[PDB]
C-alpha cells in the first residue's frame, strides 16, 4: 500500500508534489464531474422533452 | 450527445474515485514511510555521535 | 553550601557539595538562581540552572534547598497568577517595580504578609492526627470559602499544641506534632514535591457529570468530574466559569506571550456568568501562566504544578477543573530538556518517556475520597488542549493525549469557519463516559441516554443522506430520508449552534438540555409517525411549520426562571406539537 | 518428601552499603562492593526512610551499577544505604496466590497478608527445554465465532491481542476468560496489568468478580501512577507465578498481559537511559530477546499437565503491524487476533479483523478427532473468499458497482453476511465451534459449489 | 585460570587472562559457563558467555580450555536435538530430570555409551592415509546406514593399527595413525572448530535440483542442491513451513535444521512430526528423523548462542557432506543471528554502522553462505556431496530493505520472497512471483533436458502470463475493466486459475502436502495447454464470455487437479493427466 | 532586541524590529553548540534552538507600565523551501502568524511576491479595530482572501473544464485574481501606500461584482463602501 520509492530527501519532497497534485486533480476532476453531471441532467430533461 | 456526455461522466467519476481512493492512501503511506526511513536513519547517525 | 566548579551552558557542576539529594532544587550563585541537580558523580552534581546562566563564576556557592521541584500549598493559591514553577508574578512585579522578572527573585510563591481568620477544627491537644486530616479552617475569599488546611501527607504523630482562633500570619506556626520526638511545627502551608502524586486513601469511580455548560458538550460528547478530555484547541471560558468545579485550575496562557496577556487580562475581567451573582472569575482560577521567554523547566513543570495545586484542592473535597491549554507547547518544552540532556529521541524526535510522563500526568486525575478524616470526596477534571501540530494528529504528544484522554471534542476547522458554536464535529468527537454516567442518567434523567443515543443515530443517518443527495439528485431521497435530513438541520440550528455570547443560551443547564431533548425527540417521532401514515412531506412541513418555530424558540426561550417554569414550557410544547402532528393527519 | 524446605533455615547476613560513588538518571553507581553479584536485587534506604528496590545491572571490579524500580529521585550520596540480598528478584510463591491482588512489585495491594511461600522462585526464570516441551494440539472453544473457527487457540498457546488504543481489547479479552474452555471435555488466570489505567483495572477487577474468575485469578495490577521500571519485572512476576501454577500445581493457566505496549515503552525508556542501541523506532537491540523471554514461557511440558496459555494485550500506536512492538510481538509469539478499528467503527463487536489474525497451533488441534473434519477446509475457503469481498470491494469503491462481475458481487453478499452475522457477536454469547462451522458452511453456501476450490472435494461433497 | 572483571549481559570481561587466544572456548564462572573471548585488552578479555549470566560475581574463575568452539562430529549425529553449543537436549533432560536446561551442563555432544557396529574400511595397516580418508563406517540406523568414520583433516601419516570390525563406543581406540614418528591414536568422532570451514578437494557447480516439494518453489524458482537460498518474509509469511516441508520432502540424504531465534513450539512440533513421517528413499520406509539433527536454540536462550548454533548446524552439514551425503542446512532465522550479533555488539561497544548491526555483519554472511556448495570430499575415496543452506530471513517491520535481508539477498543466489498480502487470506506459499528470482534456472537447463524438457520452456510460458496478468491488473485497479481486449481477459483469468490453484498450496493437506517434481511438470503443462486453448478458441472467434460458460467444466477439472494425490504413484497420476488434457482438447473443440 | 528594549520601554517610543536570516543566525547557533562537544538534534540544529529562538522573539511586546511596544519580523529562510524544517517549524510555534514569500509569485511578477492564501496575521483582529485604521477593514481583508482563494481555483478550474463552462462567479473570479496578482498586491519597491489607501484599492477590485455576490461583508459596510 506504498509506492516502491527510495526514501530520500528529494524522494520525499517528490512525493510531497505528487500528493498535492493528486488533491489538486481530485478536487479538479470533482468539480467537472459536478458540472458535467449538471450538464448530463440537463440534456437527460431535454432528450426526453 | 446525451450518451457521449453520459460515457464522460462515467469515466470522470471513475477517475475521481481512483484517484482518491488509490493513490490519496497510496501516497499518504508512502510519504510516512519515508518519513519514517528518515527518521531512523537520523536515529541511528545520532546514536553513532552518542557512541 | 557547595561551590561552582563548571559552567558550560546551562549545565552547572558544583563541587564540595555531598548531600544533594537527586532531583533536589539548589540555589545556584550569588544572585540565588534555581536550578535542579540532573546526576551526581560524587561530589560534583551537575545542575540544570532554570534562568540565563551568564556571569556565573567558579566558586559561586550553590545553597541546598533539600526538597526536590515543590509547590507551596496552603491559603493565598486562589487569586493569584503564577508561574512554572509557581512563582508569585503578581508579588514579583509589585516588589521589583519593573516589567523584568530579576533573576533569582526569592519572592515567597504564597503571600506571607496577610492575616488569615483561622477557625481550628474538631481536633483538640492531644489527639491522633494523620496525614490530610483536617486540623483547621480558613476564610480565604467570598466565592472560594472555608479553605481547609490539610495536614502534610507524610506527617503523623499526636497533636501537642494547636493554636486558638484568631488572624494569623502564614509564617507563624500553627500546630505541633509530637511522634517520637516533638520535631514538627505545621503552619498554614505546607510544600509537596510537584513531581510526586498527592496520596489519597482510595480512588473512586467517575461518575458525576461535569456540566461544561454548552448543550452539545453536555449532551452528546459528556464528561464527567475526575475524568481527563482533550480539545483541539469558547470551551476554555465555559469551563472557567460555567463549570459546576469549585475550583479551577488554568495552566494554559499558551506559548505565545499575547496569548497569555490575553488570557490573564479576560480571566480578571470575567466574573461569574454561573451560579453567583457578584463574584470574579479570578477568585477561585489560579493562573499558571508560562510564556516561551520562561525557561524550559518551568514550561515543563506548569502542568504538574497545576495538578499538584488541583489535587490540594481535591484533598480538601472540592470539585476542580484544571483547564489544560498549550500541551503542544508543554510537549515542544520537553523535548527540549531531552535534546538538552542528550536522551535518545524516540518518536519523531521525542523523548522516550514522553507518553509514560503523560498516561501518569492524566492518571493523576480522578474522583477520589481525601486522605484522613473526616471522610471527605473531591474530584480533578482535566481538559487539556490537545493542540495538534501542524493541523494534524500525527504528533507523538497528540497520539497519546488521544490515546489516554476518554473525552475528544474535535473542534472542527470548517465548523469554525462555517461561523459555528462551538463547532464541535459530531462524526469525529467522542465521549467513553456514558457507560458509567447512565447510572446517574437513571437516578436523575432517565430517557437522556435514549435520547443521545436517538440523536446518534439521526446524525448518522444526516450524513449518509447528505452524501446521497452529493451523489445524486436530492429530490430522490425517500420521505422518511428527507424527514430525518431536516430534522437533523433543525437540530444543528438550534441545539447545537447555540451561540454561547446571547444571555438566553449562554449557558444551558441540563435540565435545559433534556427539555430541548425530549421536544428534539417527540419532533422526529411526530415526523416519523405522519411519514409512515402516508402524509405528504410538503403537506407536513407546512402544517407543523408552526411546532418546527415553537421547537427552534424553545432554544432560545430564556433558563432564567428555571424549575418546573422550564419544564412545564417544555411539556406546553411537546404536547402542542403532538396536536398540532395529529390535526394534520 | 520436599528437600527443598531444609535449604530455608539458613540465616545469611548481608552487606548495608553506604558508599554511592554517584546516581545519574535512573541508574545509582556504588563503589567499593565485595564480590558483587549481576542481577542481585538490592534495597536502597532513601535519606527520608522510603525504602526502593533496584538490581544491579553492571558489575565492574568493585563497582556496581543499580537501577531501582522506582524512580532515583531523592537519592542522596551521604544517607543512602544499599543493601545487597544477594540473590535475584524472587517473588514468593504459594498455591494460595489465586484469589489475590498484588501489586507491580509482588507486594500485595490486596490488603491482606503477606503470601505464606510455598518456594521462592526467580523472576527471570529459566527457558523450558525443546525436548521436554510438548506441542499444544487441544484446541480451545472461546466462544468468538473468529477466534473458535479461523484462528482456534490451543492449550499452550501465546496467541495476542493486536488492537488500538481506543478499540475494546479488554472486551474481548474479558471474553475470552470466561468462555474460556476445551472443545472436547476450568482455567486458574493470571491477570498482569503494565500502566494501564485505573478504569480498565477497575473493569477488569469487576468483571473477574462478576464472573467468578475472582477465586482463581492472582492480579499483578501496575497502573499509570506505578513506578515506570517495574512494568519490566511485572510480567516476570506473572509469568513466575503462571509457570509455577501449571508446572508444579497441574493447574491450566491463562496468563493476560495487558498493555504490553506500555511494557515496551517501559523498555525502551530503560534502554534509552542508558546507552544501548536504538534498533527501530527507538526499541532496544534486545527488545526480541525480552518479548522473548516474556512471551515462551507459555506452552505445555513433557510429564506435567499443567499448561499456560498467553493472551497478551498490545496497543499498536498508529494501528500498524510495521510499527516494532506489534512486529516482535507476532515474530515470537504463536499468532495473534488482530481487533480492527475499521469494523469497529463500522459497528462490529468484536471487531476481530481476521485477515491479519493468525493461529499458528490450529494447523495441530484443527482436524477430524479434535475438531470436525471439514474446519480447516472451511476456515481457509473462508478467508479466501472474505478477502476476494474485501477486493471486491474496494474495486467497487473505485470503479462504482456495476462494474463488478457475478464472482465479485458473490463475494460482496458474502462479506455482508459474513461480518453481520459470523464475526458479529453478543458481548456474553458464545457460540460452540460446531455451531460456527455449521454458520460458516451457509455462509460458503451462499457460494456456488464449483467456486469452493479450497475445500477438498470429498468433504465438498459430505458438507455441502 | 583467571578472574571475572565486569559482567554486563551476556559479555564478561575477565581480567588475569594473559596467554588467552581469540575466540578460544574458556568456562566463566563457578558453574564453568560456555564463553568465547572476543577481545583482549591487556590481561582483560571481553568473553561472550554462551549461557545465562544472572548470578556471575566478580572474582568468580575463567578456566582457558586452550582451543577455539569446536562442534563433536561422528556417530551419534543423525536423530538428535542440540542446544547450540551441541549439548544433547534428551541427555540434559534425563540427567536433570527437569524440563529447564541447567547452566553449565558439561554432557558430552555424543552419547559414549552407545556400541556402534565399525565395519573397517579399505584400508589396512601400512596403508598412507590422509586428511577426510574413509578408513571405516559404523551403521548408525535404518536409513543413515554405513555413517562413514573419516580421518580428521589435517591429520595425516601412516596407518600402525587398525580397530578391527565389531562393536566400539567412540571413546574406544578405533585407528593409530603415525606421523614423524608421533602416534596418533583416533577414535570414531573428532573434533573440529565451527569457525573454519571443514577443507574439500574441489568444489563443483551445483546441477541437480533441490526438490523442495512446493510447486512454486520447485517450478517458478528452483533451486539446486549445493546452492545458498533466502527466504526474506514477516511473521505469518510460510518461512518456517516452507522450511520444515523442504526438510520433510526434499531429495536430500540429511537434514540440518537450525533454529536460532526460532519458537520452541516449532522444535517441539519437529520432534513430535518427523518419526511419524516416512521416506520412500534407500528402498523401505524409514521415519524422516532418523536423517536429520536439530540444532535447538530458541529465542529466550542466551542471545550470544545464536551465533554458535548457526556455526554447529553449518559444520554438522559440512561433517555430512565430507561423508558424500547431499545435505541441505535449516537456518531457521538469519535475521535472528544477526540481531544477536548486534546485541553484542552493543553490549560490548563498536560502532552501530548501519541500523545498529555490527559493521563485520555482511562478511560473517558472506562466510557462513559460502561454506555451502556441491564439492568433492577432501580425501580417497572420491564422493562427492552438497550443502544447500536455505536461510529464512526475518526482517524488522516487514520490509526488505533490513541490513540483514540486504546481505543475504547480495551473497545468495535463490531469492524466495514472501509478501504478507499473501500471507493473509491464506494464499501459502505466499511467494512474491514478481521480486523472487532463482539464478540456478540457467544451470539447472541439463536436468531439465534431461528429465522434463518441457520444464522450462512451461515455467517461462507461465512468468510471462503472471508478468502480463501483474499490469493488468495494476491498470484495471484504477481503470476498471471495461475496456480489456478478449485475450487480456483469457490471460487474467488464467493467472487467477494458476494463483488459486496451482501457486497456492496447502502443505498441510494430503493431497497438496508433496506435489512432486513430474506431478508439477503435469499440472504446469495442464494450465499452460488450458491457456493456449482459450487463447485459440477465442482467436478462432468465439466470444470469451460464452467459451467461459461452456468450459466450466473444463476449468474445473484444470483447478480440481490438485487433488490427485501422489501416493497414488507417477505412472497413475500421469496417467489421470493425460486424459486431463485430451478431455479439455475435446472440450474446447466442441465448444469452439 | 536589547536596543529594541531600551528604546520601547525607557524611552516609550514603538520600535518594530526587523531581524533577516534567522536561518543565518540558526547556522550560527550550531556552530556555537557543536564547539562545545553537544550532539545535533533532528536536522543538525541544536535541541536548545526553540529556547534560543523562544528568547530571541519573546524579547519583543508591549507592557502595561510603559507606552512603548516592541513589534518584530523575523525573516526567514527556509531550506529547501520546506516548512517543516525546525527553523520555520519552531519560529511558526513561538511566533504568531506568518507572511509568505512565493517562489511562483516571484517568478510570475514583481515585488512583493508575497502570497496571501498561505500567509495570515494571528492577532490580526485587535490591529484592524473600528477607531484605529477603518472599520471595513476586517470584512474587506477576509473578501479578498476567499475571493482570491476562488480566483486561484478558477484559474486550475479553466484549464479543466474550458474557459467558456465557468460560471460567472468564477469568470468574474479570474478577472479579480488577475487584477489582483497584478495591480493590488504588485507594489514598487519604492511606492508607499498607506492602509486608507490600500482599503481604497481593495475596494476598488472588489467593485467589478455585483453588491449580492460580495457575501463576507457585512451588509452594513457594503451599503456604506460599495
Ligand atoms: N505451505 C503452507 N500450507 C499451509 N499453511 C501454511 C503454509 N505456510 C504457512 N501456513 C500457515 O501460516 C502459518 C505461518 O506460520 P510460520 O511458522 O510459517 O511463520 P513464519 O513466517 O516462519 O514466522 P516467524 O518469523 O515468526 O518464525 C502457519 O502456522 C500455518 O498455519
Ligand atoms: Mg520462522
Amino acid at each position: 500500500n506504498r509506492e516502491q520509492v527510495f526514501p530520500t530527501r528529494m524522494t520525499l519532497g517528490l512525493m510531497k508534489t505528487k500528493l498535492k497534485g493528486a488533491n489538486q486533480g481530485y478536487s479538479l476532476l470533482k468539480r467537472k464531474s459536478e458540472a458535467l453531471t449538471k450538464r448530463f441532467r440537463d440534456i437527460t430533461k431535454r432528450i426526453d422533452d | 450527445a446525451f450518451i457521449i456526455l453520459d460515457e464522460v461522466i462515467k469515466v470522470t467519476n471513475r477517475r475521481v474515485n481512483a484517484i482518491e481512493h488509490v493513490i490519496i492512501p497510496r501516497t499518504e503511506n508512502t510519504i510516512a514511510y519515508i518519513n519514517s526511513e528518515l527518521d531512523e536513519l537520523d536515529r541511528e547517525e545520532f546514536y553513532r555521535l552518542k557512541k | 553550601y557547595g561551590a561552582i566548579y563548571s559552567v558550560s551552558g546551562p549545565v552547572v557542576i558544583a563541587e564540595n557539595m555531598i548531600g544533594c539529594a537527586m532531583y533536589e532544587l539548589v540555589k545556584v550563585g550569588h544572585d540565588n538562581l534555581v536550578g535542579e541537580v540532573i546526576r551526581i558523580d560524587g561530589d560534583k552534581a551537575t545542575i540544570q540552572v532554570y534562568e540565563e546562566t551568564a556571569g556565573l563564576t567558579v566558586g559561586d556557592p550553590v545553597l541546598r534547598t533539600g526538597k526536590p521541584l515543590s509547590v507551596e500549598l496552603g491559603p493565598g493559591l486562589m487569586e493569584t497568577i503564577y508561574d512554572g514553577i509557581q512563582r508569585p508574578l503578581k508579588a514579583i512585579k509589585e516588589e521589583s517595580q519593573s516589567i523584568y522578572i530579576p533573576r533569582g527573585i526569592d519572592t515567597p510563591a504564597l503571600d506571607r504578609t496577610i492575616k488569615w481568620q483561622f477557625t481550628p477544627g474538631k481536633f483538640q491537644v492531644g489527639d491522633h492526627i494523620s496525614g490530610g486530616d483536617i486540623y483547621g479552617s480558613v476564610f480565604e475569599n467570598s466565592l472560594i470559602s472555608s479553605h481547609k488546611i490539610l495536614l502534610p501527607p507524610r506527617s503523623r504523630g499526636t497533636i501537642t499544641w494547636i493554636a486558638p482562633a484568631g488572624e494569623y500570619t502564614l509564617d507563624e506556626k500553627i500546630l505541633e506534632v509530637e511522634f517520637d520526638g516533638k520535631k514538627s511545627d505545621f503552619t498554614l502551608y505546607h510544600t509537596w514535591p510537584v513531581r510526586v502524586p498527592r496520596p489519597v486513601t482510595e480512588k473512586l469511580s467517575a461518575d458525576y457529570p461535569l456540566l461544561t455548560g454548552q448543550r452539545v458538550l453536555d449532551a452528546l460528547f459528556p464528561c464527567v468530574q475526575g475524568g481527563t478530555t482533550c480539545i483541539p484547541g469558547v470551551i476554555s471560558q465555559s469551563l472557567s466559569k460555567y463549570s459546576n468545579s469549585d475550583a479551577i485550575i488554568y495552566v494554559g496562557c499558551g506559548e505565545r506571550g499575547n496569548e497569555m496577556a490575553e488570557v490573564l487580562m479576560e480571566f480578571p475581567e470575567l466574573y461569574t456568568e454561573m451560579s453567583g451573582t457578584k463574584e470574579p472569575i479570578m477568585k477561585r482560577t489560579t493562573l499558571v501562566a508560562n510564556t516561551s521567554n520562561m525557561p524550559v523547566a518551568a514550561r515543563e513543570a506548569s502542568i504538574y504544578t497545576g495538578i499538584t495545586l488541583a489535587e490540594y484542592f481535591r484533598d480538601q473535597g472540592k470539585n476542580v477543573s484544571m483547564i489544560a491549554d498549550s500541551s503542544s507547547r508543554w510537549a515542544e518544552a520537553l523535548r527540549e530538556i531531552s535534546g538538552r540532556l542528550g536522551e535518545m529521541p524516540a518518536d519523531q524526535g521525542f523523548p522516550a518517556y514522553l507518553g509514560a510522563k503523560l498516561a501518569s500526568f492524566y492518571e493523576r486525575a480522578g474522583k477520589a475520597v481525601a486522605l484522613g478524616s473526616p471522610d471527605r470526596t473531591g474530584s480533578v477534571s482535566i481538559v487539556a488542549a490537545v493542540s495538534p501540530a501542524g493541523g494534524d494528529f500525527s504528533d507523538p504528544v497528540t497520539t497519546a493525549t488521544l490515546g489516554i484522554t476518554q473525552v475528544f471534542w474535535g473542534l472542527d476547522k470548517k465548523l469554525a469557519q462555517r461561523k459555528h458554536f462551538p463547532s464541535i464535529n459530531t462524526s469525529v468527537s467522542y465521549s467513553k463516559y456514558t457507560n458509567v454516567l447512565n447510572k446517574f442518567y437513571d437516578s436523575n434523567y432517565p430517557e437522556f441516554p435514549v435520547l443521545r443515543d436517538r440523536m446518534k443515530e439521526i446524525l448518522s443517518n444526516a450524513e449518509e443522506l447528505e452524501q446521497v443527495v452529493q451523489l445524486v439528485g436530492k429530490s430522490a431521497l425517500s420521505d422518511s430520508d428527507k424527514i430525518t435530513l431536516d430534522v437533523a438541520t433543525l437540530i444543528k440550528e438550534d441545539f447545537l449552534q447555540q451561540n454561547g455570547y446571547s444571555t438566553y443560551d449562554a449557558f444551558c443547564p441540563i435540565w435545559k438540555t433534556f427539555d430541548m431533548m425530549r421536544a428534539f425527540i417527540s419532533y422526529h417521532d411526530e415526523a416519523q409517525k405522519a411519514v409512515a401514515n402516508g402524509a405528504n412531506w410538503s403537506k407536513l412541513a407546512d402544517s407543523t411549520g408552526d411546532v418546527k418555530h415553537a421547537v427552534s424558540s424553545s432554544k432560545f426561550f430564556e433558563p432564567s426562571r428555571g424549575e418546573k417554569e422550564v419544564h412545564g414550557e417544555f411539556e406546553k410544547l411537546l404536547s402542542t406539537m403532538q396536536e398540532r402532528f395529529a390535526e394534520s393527519t | 518428601n520436599k528437600k527443598a524446605v531444609e535449604q530455608g533455615f539458613n540465616v545469611k547476613p548481608r552487606l548495608n552499603y553506604n558508599t554511592v560513588s554517584g546516581v545519574n538518571g535512573p541508574l545509582v553507581i556504588l563503589e567499593k562492593v565485595k564480590f558483587p553479584r549481576y542481577n542481585e536485587i538490592v534495597n536502597l534506604t532513601l535519606p527520608d526512610g522510603t525504602v526502593r528496590q533496584g538490581q544491579v545491572l553492571e558489575i565492574r571490579g568493585d563497582r556496581a551499577i543499580v537501577q531501582v524500580f522506582e524512580g532515583t529521585s531523592g537519592i542522596d550520596v551521604k544517607k543512602t544505604t544499599v543493601e545487597f540480598t544477594g540473590e535475584s528478584l524472587r517473588i514468593p510463591v504459594s498455591e494460595d496466590m489465586l484469589g489475590r491482588i498484588f501489586d507491580g512489585s509482588g507486594r500485595p495491594i490486596d490488603n491482606g497478608p503477606k503470601v505464606f511461600a510455598e518456594d521462592y522462585l526467580d523472576i527471570n526464570g529459566s527457558p523450558i527445554n525443546p525436548y521436554a516441551r510438548i506441542y499444544p494440539e487441544e484446541m480451545i472453544s472461546t466462544g468468538v465465532s473468529a477466534i473458535d473457527t479461523m484462528n482456534s487457540i490451543a492449550r499452550g498457546q501465546k496467541i495476542p491481542i493486536f488492537s488500538a488504543s481506543g478499540l475494546p481489547h479488554n472486551e474481548i479479552a474479558a471474553q475470552i476468560c470466561r468462555q474460556a474452555g476445551l472443545v472436547r471435555p476450568n482455567f486458574s488466570i493470571v491477570f498482569a496489568a503494565m500502566g494501564v489505567n485505573l478504569e480498565t483495572a477497575r473493569f477488569f477487577k469487576q468483571d473477574f468478580e462478576e464472573n467468578g474468575s475472582l477465586e482463581r485469578t492472582s492480579l499483578f495490577l501496575n497502573l499509570a501512577n506505578d513506578p515506570t521500571i517495574e512494568r519490566i519485572i511485572t510480567p516476570r512476576l506473572a509469568l513466575t507465578t503462571a509457570e509455577y501454577l501449571a508446572y508444579q500445581t497441574e493447574r491450566h493457566v491463562l496468563t493476560i498481559l495487558t498493555d504490553m505496549s506500555s511494557y515496551a515503552d517501559a523498555l525502551r525508556e530503560v534502554s534509552a537511559a542508558r546507552e544501548e542501541v536504538p534498533g527501530r523506532r527507538g526499541y532496544p537491540g534486545y527488545m526480541y530477546t525480552d518479548l522473548s523471554t516474556i512471551y515462551e514461557r507459555a506452552g505445555r511440558v513433557e510429564g506435567r499437565n499443567g499448561s499456560i496459555t498467553q493472551i497478551p494485550i498490545l496497543t499498536m500506536p498508529n494501528d500498524d503491524i510495521t510499527h516494532p512492538i506489534p512486529d516482535l510481538t507476532g515474530y515470537i509469539t504463536e499468532g495473534q487476533i488482530f481487533v480492527d478499528r475499521q469494523l469497529h467503527n463500522k459497528g462490529i463487536y468484536p471487531p476481530i479483523n481476521v485477515l491479519p489474525s493468525l493461529s499458528r497451533l490450529m494447523k495441530s488441534a484443527i482436524g477430524e478427532g479434535m475438531t470436525r473434519k471439514d474446519h480447516g477446509d472451511v476456515s481457509n475457503q473462508l478467508y479466501a473468499k472474505y478477502a476476494i469481498g474485501k477486493d471486491a470491494a474496494a474495486m467497487k469503491a473505485v470503479v462504482g458497482e456495476e462494474a463488478l462481475s457475478i464472482e465479485d458481487k458473490l463475494s460482496l453478499e458474502f462479506l455482508e453476511k459474513f461480518e453481520k452475522t459470523f464475526i458479529t457477536q453478543g458481548a456474553y454469547e458464545d457460540r460452540t465451534v460446531f455451531e460456527s462451522l455449521d454458520q460458516a458452511w451457509s455462509l460458503l453456501r451462499i457460494y456456488p459449489k464449483e467456486m469452493l476450490n479450497r475445500i477438498s472435494p470429498k468433504i465438498l461433497d459430505e458438507f455441502y
